[PDB]
């Protein structure tokens, strides 16, 4: 798991 | 067009889930040469995350079918040729991002936070190239990803608190680079574990604007840690 | 390429969720002039369902923004022009489907099962056009959707058993047409209820190839019924 | 709503 979108 | 008109169509494209349109508008904003706001920066990263993410997702499906059709020539060869078609789209997407990063985003980054964001982004899209590279060029692509991550990492450690979401997200993706690209689970685990532990030793530094992103990324760091230890 | 090579490239594209590729290969299969198998029929329907569905979903989001930006000219006109660009894509996709239907699929349907499948498909894609049409052209488009559905309905009623999944799926979309296009909750409900009751009285007639599709459609018919009555 | 993909 890489960084997902948190926008 | 006008910068603000480009940006509001990118926001329109995002809510319509038309991520090709969204990247086209943020690529146009970037090429006007001015430093992107934090909002424009996020819109560009979201847009291209989704345009490249569609190809990465389709690549993993086709590559897995290629792997499971050994002994079935026709199906394996069709999957391999389709994988190669998808690889060309993927490579064109990351060359497009990496040239925006080298021509505009990194050189015009005035703040340490923006430098860490774009150097991590440079590490990210070389990592996506490394995911599908083979032969001679893979070693150089892997090195470009590692050195982008490494420079972002050093700046992040010197300018950001351990609970900063950008520093934590970089540690997350750098950790993933070591595990999946460099096939190094120790270094991956040790990077993720140190990032988690250093954040939890200074939770006082958590801002209320950032605390939910920071605590989520910490949870994701430990998820990879626990899955990489099993 | 080979027809069967086209078909297995469409199957690869479906699992990769590359539905533009999927529709391009199923369109090429259709244009070779031979009657489609039940499997080729399904892939063509799946391909264009997803190609048009992306535009339908993006149209509804952008249309909602256009209506809620009154008083903000630049943003409303920007939403309207983007809505119009999605509409042209949507209309071009439905004309592509409806022209394959008129040249190849409907005239070459030898069995009532395929005739009903294709006339329903014609009703669906005119209904998708009616979702975005304005009064001038809408009356004729609505009529084209209704008469394809009506003919499919009569053929299915005379040639197919009440639990046949194709006959059940047509009743579902025909009932949706009445509710959403003609705004007649009464007629939609009575059509959905009659199809549900007549199917559930003959569950013995379910084959093992058909029972899971038939029982799902039955559940959906009753879902709409319960949603349209309260 | 309408018929989904199966």
């Amino acid at each position: 798991g890489s960084l997902p979108d948190l926008t | 067009m006008d910068k603000n008109e480009l940006v509001q169509k990118a926001k329109l494209a995002e809510q319509a889930e038309r991520y090709d349109d969204m990247a086209a508008c943020m690529k146009s904003v970037t090429e006007q040469g001015a430093e992107l706001s934090n909002e424009e920066r996020n819109l560009l990263s979201v847009a291209y995350k989704n345009v490249v993410g569609a190809r990465r997702s389709s690549w993993r499906v086709v590559s897995s079918i290629e792997q499971k059709t050994e002994g079935a020539e026709k199906k394996q060869q069709m999957a391999r040729e389709y994988r190669e078609k998808i690889e060309t789209e993927l490579r064109d997407i990351c060359n497009d991002v990496l040239s925006l990063l080298e021509k505009f985003l990194i050189p015009n980054a005035s703040q340490a936070e923006s430098k860490v964001f774009y150097l991590k982004m440079k590490g990210d899209y070389y990592r996506y190239l490394a995911e599908v590279a083979a032969g001679d060029d893979k070693k150089g692509i892997v090195d470009q990803s590692q050195q982008a991550y490494q420079e972002a990492f050093e700046i992040s450690k010197k300018e950001m608190q351990p609970t900063h979401p950008i520093r934590l997200g970089l540690a997350l993706n750098f950790s993933v680079f070591y595990y999946e690209i460099l096939n190094s689970p120790e270094k991956a685990c040790s990077l993720a574990k140190t990032a988690f532990d250093e954040a939890i030793a200074e939770l006082d530094t958590l801002s209320e604007e950032s605390y939910k992103d920071s605590t989520l990324i910490m949870q994701l760091l430990r998820d990879n840690l626990t899955l990489w230890t099993s």
